[PDB]
């Protein structure tokens, strides 16, 4: 920053050198790499002039713009905090308004040039990173100073060709004399009072007379530039004329800094651009006589740095403010600040190319329906959209989803909040993409993964509350028709299952799933899913339950997606479809919000039980799942329940549990209508027990693969479980798993002690047993994770002997895992195969890189074990651990522990043991029966073994 | 945000560490140092098991605190002040 001036001049000269001719390709590559490293390590504050040169040259999009656009994307990706973040970046700070207009006009120019140019593989492949980097860098809520705006050959307007009319030529001459008067007045304010003769204090203009005494022969040559400027002003589409009737010291000062009407100020800025045009024309005529070259002011005025632009705009606005203080009006539009936001301009671009895109999908559908026609009049549009627009909107929405979802009230975005206009416009844009892909999957076959990915991204971050409440009926009807078309599509698939088939198959219905997931995330279901949306989703859930009833191979393999979308709509549905006897007291019901006449004309039979009779009440499905758990049928015996209905329950019950009367209502008037959902914590505890029962009953069945997704679905239902559920079900399940794992580790120890080819075959057999064991743990233990983390404090304070027993069981399981290296490698293999690490991460956030068993035993419940054991026992823990380091077996270390029972710690030995003993006996659940030496040696051996295996894991 | 339990990692000991709390306007906070574990709630829940001694466990007298007085006081200008410098010139025949 100390030497920024000649650092920037060196940057400009290195640009010129890389743009030099008569250079070998290696030499050009060397200079380009120099530019790469130099701009990478140079602060963006002094890179503004180089960026201006880039903004000039790179929109040409020649083959010679490779290094400029590569520099663009590198610098913008590096400084995306310097640009996009409104808060000052801790590394280099905020961006200047000059840089802001630079990147805005850069984005506009690159996009329009890439649009008008024919598709090329290298060009598009390297240009789309640049365009998406600029889009991410530019603050979308940023408003440009002049939205309405116009080597370089700047064309001046026909200043002299357009003859000035006599209706204002007197005013033209008057303002020319007035600019001379303003020169004199600035001198007077500088204390150089203008003197008629040559004046020493008049340094700028020695002789300076009032216009009455000043000779018109030199007045003409002084005033010719202002004459030409005003003739240019009328030569443009503008019309300047006296606002009031009429027509050397102008004491009223002209203030170009003040702000006037937006169109007037923008046309003044365009007049400044015209001043640039004339000045750059004459200066380029002079410069081409000197050998050519580009001057910083000679570059386009819009792309020019905002200081020379500031001076030229100061001149133009001085003219304009003269007009509005002396009574003259200019008439050429009314661009709101919303439209000045780059996000709204980007959305206008997106919708214009969206209607262009629906036009070209129409004609390409026409040419693929008529055999195969490779020739397409809009093939350039096809290639441009597929290679540029789809990833551009992808990355733009990914890195600006926080701002776009931000509402004026719910401001969760880091910067500003999305405008309501742009909000509804992009919601209707998402509806337009839905219509673009509506029964249109054969087209864009190669681009289909990117299409659906951007469809999910656009489905996320849609604040549809603004659209439904105080929003346009056009976009609200667009989204309602999208939902209706999707639902009747599901009806066509269910009737066929008993081309739109390929459309639904290519989809796999994940965009709708993501949409209801987002709606459940932000609780949009109160207003967004209502009336016709509610009815359509209800007949959709009934129809997918009919698919669950049918048992063909296609629906069996489709049941994952069907269950996932069913659970998402259950978490994003407004009324209690389960036990709907109380829907009339529910205020969100279609029948309560609709007149009986409207129900009659919509076909609603005034009964949720009646228009969705396939799915009964939650009481009946609970009796069903309880009977299934009691019978203990195989997973493949009746897979529909666990595939679809159980995820639906594990999504519906946690969401509607707060609404239930068992949960505390927000207020008495709010709870005055009886809640449509009457579930309880006992209800959710019983459903969790049913899940755990079917898991333990299908633990040995190798076809029980979907238990992992069952556990992911049942993570929310684990919360609010009864403490008695531990001894009721968790102890039997964990004990059975521990016994089976003990059998497997015994077999593995036998197979590892015998050395033989059949021994290796048996070791592979126990590898398969270990893999299905890992499946069983990933089905069983994630529930226990949230169980122990939710009820950690209760079992910590009150000494639940059942909890200590289950601690011993999980400790034995950890012992087996630690002494089985085969179990460890099978753990990692199952993790990478089944993507278990994702579920582990999700459970970590909502309580192989890391072991689920390690988290379960070594971290979550080791503390309650350590408080089950005494601190005076913690004074023998290290001795028992060092014996385990000497590798003595459990019985053997128990022998030396019994022999060394007499070296227990004492209170008077150290003050730490004193207060530790004080707290240990001050626990209300403590009893003198723990003083029995056998219990002491048992707990010391167990805790020391757990800690020894843990420290071996920590330090391999 | 990344899911790690520890707030800050790789912290040099340096000079030392002290309990600290900055209250805003109209704010009330109870700075419960570990003078007595009976007053220390949630300690057995998190900290007795993990191996953390309560601060000032054996400290007989109450822990002495220091509060930002917020009263402007005239103090000597630091020589290493990033913006302000004081220079002493003397012995000149005319300049005192």
């Amino acid at each position: 920053e100390h030497r920024a001036i000649m650092v920037d001049s060196m940057l400009h000269t290195v640009y010129r050198l890389s743009r030099g001719r008569s250079l070998t390709k290696a030499q050009r590559d060397v200079i380009e790499d120099c530019l790469m490293a130099l701009c990478r390590y140079i602060r963006p504050s002094m890179l503004q002039h180089l960026l201006r040169r880039l903004v000039f040259d790179v929109p040409i999009l020649n083959e010679f713009a490779k290094m400029p656009l590569k520099l663009l994307t590198n610098h913008y990706e590096r400084c995306w905090k310097y640009y996009c973040l409104p808060t000052g970046w801790a590394n280099f700070g905020v961006t200047s308004e000059e840089e802001l207009h630079l990147t805005r006009k850069l984005f506009w120019g690159i996009f329009d040039s890439l649009a008008h140019k024919k598709y090329d593989q290298e060009l598009y492949r390297m240009a789309m990173p640049c365009l998406c980097a600029i889009a991410g860098a530019l603050p979308p809520d940023y408003v440009d100073a002049s939205y309405s705006s116009k080597n370089f050959d700047p064309r001046p307007v026909e200043t002299l060709n357009v003859i000035i009319p006599e209706k204002l030529d007197s005013f033209i001459n008057k303002f020319a004399e007035y600019t001379h008067e303003k020169w004199a007045f600035d001198k007077i304010q500088n204390n150089w009072s203008y003197g008629e003769n040559v004046d020493e204090e008049l340094k700028t203009h020695p002789m300076l007379r009032p216009y009455k005494t000043f000779s018109e022969k030199d007045k003409e040559i002084y005033r010719w530039p202002i004459k030409e400027s005003l003739k240019a002003m009328i030569a443009w589409e503008w019309t300047i004329e006296k606002a009031r009737e009429g027509e050397y010291n102008p004491q009223p000062p002209d203030l170009s800094g003040v702000t006037l009407s937006r169109e007037l100020q923008a046309m003044a800025e365009q007049l400044a651009e015209n001043y640039h045009n004339t000045w750059g024309r004459k200066k380029k005529q002079e410069l081409e006589a000197k050998g050519g070259g580009t001057h910083p002011l000679l570059v386009p005025y819009d792309t020019l740095t905002a200081k020379e632009k500031a001076r030229d705009r100061e001149k133009a606005q001085e003219l304009l403010k003269f007009l509005q203080m002396n009574g003259y009006a200019v008439t050429r539009l009314d661009t709101s600040s919303i439209e000045k936001r780059f996000a709204f301009g980007f959305l206008q671009q997106l919708l214009r190319w969206m209607d262009i895109s629906q036009e070209f999908i129409a004609h390409l559908e026409a040419v693929v329906s008529s055999g195969r026609v490779e020739k397409s009049p809009h093939e350039q549009e096809i290639k441009f959209f597929a290679k540029i627009l789809l990833p551009l909107i992808n990355q733009y929405f990914t890195n600006h989803c926080l701002y776009f979802l931000s509402t004026p009230a719910k401001v969760l975005g880091s910067g500003g909040h999305a405008s309501n206009k742009e909000k509804e416009m992009i919601t209707s844009l998402f509806c337009k993409l839905a219509a673009l892909v509506r029964h249109r999957v054969s087209l864009f076959g190669t681009d289909a993964p990117a299409v659906v990915n951007c469809l999910h991204i656009l489905a996320r971050s849609l604040d549809a509350r603004t659209v439904m409440k105080s929003g346009p009926e056009i976009v609200k009807a667009g989204l309602r028709s999208f939902f209706e078309s999707a639902s009747e599509d599901i009806e066509k698939m269910v009737e066929n299952l008993r081309q739109n088939l390929t459309y639904t198959t290519v989809a796999l219905l994940p965009v709708l799933t993501t949409l209801f997931q987002h709606i459940a995330q932000h609780q949009f279901g109160d207003d967004v899913i209502l009336d016709d949306v509610q009815v359509s989703c209800y007949r959709t859930l009934c129809s997918i339950y009919s698919l669950g009833t049918t048992k063909n191979t296609y629906v069996e393999k489709l049941r994952p997606a069907l269950g996932e979308c069913l659970a998402r709509l259950a978490a994003a549905m407004p009324v209690a479809f389960l036990e709907p006897q109380l829907n009339e007291y529910n205020a969100c019901s279609v029948y309560t919000t609709k007149s009986p006449r409207e129900r009659a004309i919509l076909g609603l039979p005034n009964s949720v039980e009646e228009m969705c009779p396939d799915i009964p009440v939650l009481d009946r499905l609970m009796a069903d799942i309880g009977g299934l758990a009691e019978s203990g049928a195989r997973y493949t015996e009746m897979p529909h329940v666990i595939e679809i209905t159980l995820p639906m329950l594990c999504s519906y019950l946690p969401r509607w549990w707060e609404r239930g009367p068992e949960a505390p209502p927000p207020a008495l008037p709010a709870g005055a209508p009886p809640p449509c959902t009457a579930v309880t914590s006992d209800h959710l505890n019983s459903l969790l027990g049913n899940i755990l029962r079917i898991i333990v009953n299908n633990l040995g069945i190798d076809e029980a693969t979907w238990m992992k997704r069952l556990a992911v679905f049942a993570q929310p239902i684990v919360s609010r479980a009864r403490p008695e559920l531990l001894h009721s079900h968790f102890i039997p399940t964990i004990g059975r798993l521990r016994k089976r794992a003990g059998k497997v580790v015994a077999e593995e120890e036998q197979l590892r002690l015998e050395a033989k080819a059949e021994a290796e075959e048996g070791e592979l057999l126990v590898r398969d047993e270990f893999s299905v064991l890992c499946r069983d743990l990933y089905a069983l233990y994630p529930l226990l994770i949230r169980y122990v983390d939710n009820n950690r404090a209760h079992w910590l304070t009150e000494p639940n002997a059942n909890a200590e027993e289950l601690f011993r069981m999980v400790g034995e399981i950890f012992i087996y895992w630690s002494k089985s290296h085969n179990f460890k490698r099978e753990e990692q293999n199952f993790v990478v195969q089944n993507e278990i690490n994702n579920m582990s991460f999700l459970t970590a956030d909502s309580k192989s890189v890391q072991t689920s068993l390690i988290v379960a035993t070594l971290k979550k419940m080791l503390p309650i074990g350590l408080n089950m054991c005494a601190p005076t026992d913690q004074d023998l823990i290290m001795l028992a651990k060092t014996r385990y380091a000497l590798k003595d077996t459990d019985e053997e270390v128990r022998e030396f522990l019994q022999n060394n029972l007499h070296l227990q710690g004492k209170v008077e030995g150290s003050p730490s043991l004193r207060w530790q003993m004080a707290l240990y006996r001050g626990l209300p659940g403590r009893e003198e029966d723990a003083d029995d030496p056998e219990k002491i040696v048992r707990r010391v051996q167990e805790v020391s073994a757990v800690l020894y295996h843990l420290e071996q894991t920590e330090h391999p | 945000d990344s899911g790690s339990e520890t707030a800050f990692r790789e912290i040099e000991i340096g000079d030392g560490f002290l309990p600290v709390c900055s209250l805003g306007p109209g704010q009330v906070g109870h700075l419960n140092l570990g003078q007595d574990v009976s007053s220390l709630r949630f300690f057995a829940i998190c900290g007795l098991q993990e191996g953390f001694e309560p601060f000032a466990i054996n400290m007989q007298r109450p822990v002495t605190t220091w509060f930002s007085k917020s009263l402007p006081q005239f103090e000597p200008v630091p020589p290493e002040h990033p913006h302000y410098e004081v220079a002493r010139m003397d012995g000149t025949v005319d300049t005192p």
